[PDB]
């Protein structure tokens, strides 16, 4: 297989 | 934006990966050797360490890296894969308590994330829960310097 | 002299999010 | 205020709409945030905003006034010799709290939204524990300096520099800042 990023965290909390 | 902490799956489970230097980082119980998947195809890992559960392959795309932690505090805080926050103390190299513990289903899928101080700076990597009759209270980490270290 | 502006910000209030995909 | 410190950073406005807006006085953008990004047509640095009111180093805002919806807003204090100024914290922004506890661990909050650890060495000093080029921190005076907590120990002033390499920071203690107010 192969790993997949299935979404993203941004720790700042930056909008948008 | 661009994100710090990568939340992955690999059909078999989810959990996550982190970008320290450039490098996106997770735990080898989770991605194993696998390759990480690119609009041009399958990146390969750039460190494999069995030894130390630890895997990372060139950071992403839409993706930034964290600074290592340099103050020394033993006030951390562990991200989990739903954004929640929860505050650790360092007991030592590898080990930290929550401050609260939780049950170990709150825990779940955060293999990988960044072990953050009073900074936002990374100090290790969640390698495992560790935890006494289904409620986590303490956690098993990788300290960036094994990181530091393996690049 | 002219007045100081305003040209950006930095938000320390800002908490861990998973960015919504948009 | 919580921890861990995590900041980020969103420009509003170019050189040409800062000179218009500099000129005019009249800013009637939207405004968020514990620190604001902050220019004159000379020089640009920052402004922590901390209990209602929005400080920033003299040495860079002078005596001038703040642009405002209303137009340009004079200041509240001014004191050369602290090397501090303070204008009424814009209607938008989220105030600081003073630090209550005296912790040597000090955070430093750059232009570029990045968090740098400093010890304290004393009331207006703290070094860095992992020294940056200056260039790095110019344009960052008037930015906070956080205790694990998130309250303002002190306002960025100056850089301790070697061969290019700060080593140290130079603050102005919150304490000047109540000081400044009943003066
Ligand atoms: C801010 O005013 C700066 C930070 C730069 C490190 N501080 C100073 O300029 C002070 C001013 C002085 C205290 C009156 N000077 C220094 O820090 C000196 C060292 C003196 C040390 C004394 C100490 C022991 C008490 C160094 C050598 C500079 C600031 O950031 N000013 C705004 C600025 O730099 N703007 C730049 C510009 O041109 O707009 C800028 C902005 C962003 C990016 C690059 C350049
Ligand atoms: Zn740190
Ligand atoms: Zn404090």
């Amino acid at each position: 297989g192969s790993v997949v990023i299935v979404g993203r965290i941004v720790l700042s909390g930056k909008p948008a | 934006v661009e994100g710090e902490v990568q939340i992955v799956s690999t059909a078999t489970q989810t959990f996550l990966a982190t970008c320290i230097n450039g490098v996106c980082w997770t735990v080898y119980h989770g991605a194993g050797t696998r390759t990480i998947a690119s609009p041009k195809g399958p990146v390969i890992q750039m460190y494999t360490n069995v030894d130390q559960d630890l895997v990372g392959w060139p950071a992403p795309q839409g993706s930034r890296s964290l600074t290592p932690c340099t103050c020394g505090s033993s006030d951390l805080y562990l991200v989990t894969r739903h954004a929640d926050v929860i505050p650790v103390r360092r007991r030592g190299d590898s080990r930290g308590s929550l401050l609260s513990p939780r049950p170990i289903s709150y825990l779940k899928g955060s293999s990988g994330g960044p072990l953050l101080c009073p900074a936002g700076h990374a100090v290790g990597l969640f390698r495992a829960a560790v935890c006494t009759r289904g409620v986590a209270k303490a956690v098993d980490f990788i300290p960036v310097e094994n990181l530091e270290t393996t690049m």
